[PDB]
């Protein structure tokens, strides 16, 4: 955001390597607790992955 | 009204208009800043960022 | 500045000036008059007394 340049997060990838293919297709639902601009730290839910 | 007793005397009573034009006549001398005013003058800043 | 004299040559004179930078200076009054002419410097218009 060029007004108060802050670089908020949209999402996170997880890199594919030659030795993590199996352990990555095994996991889903990725619960996250992040910090929000206002009302800072809290649990924001549990949603399946995206691929 | 000039109410006041005690047998005094008055003479040559006038009402004259006056002139007024002094503006400032003086200015701040030089006003060199100190190291703390120079330091506190740079507290609030904004970084121009490139993403 | 000023003019100092010792009609007989004896001990010195101590001049301490404190306006911004305190200075140390001692002179040797000769038999006649010679001037000393020591400098100093003021610094804000809101500072202390200058003490010579």
């Amino acid at each position: 955001n060029p007004s108060t340049g802050n670089t908020y997060i949209n999402g996170m990838y997880f890199a594919p390597t030659q030795t993590n293919k199996e352990a990555l297709d095994y996991i889903q639902k990725y619960r996250v607790e992040a910090t929000l601009q206002y009302s800072g730290f809290k649990d924001i839910g549990t949603k399946d992955k995206e691929m | 009204t000039l109410i006041g007793s005690g047998t005094t005397y008055l003479d040559n009573l006038s009402i004259t208009e006056l002139n007024s034009t002094p503006e400032i006549l003086d200015e701040p001398e030089v006003k060199i800043p100190t190291d703390q005013e120079i330091m506190d003058a740079h507290k609030i800043y904004f970084a121009d960022l490139n993403f | 500045s000023g003019y100092s004299k010792d009609p007989l040559t004896s001990n010195s004179i101590i001049v301490k000036i404190k306006a911004k930078e305190e200075k140390t200076d001692y002179l040797v009054p000769e038999q006649g008059y010679t001037k000393f002419s020591y400098e100093f410097e003021t610094t804000e218009k809101d500072s202390s007394n200058i003490e010579i």
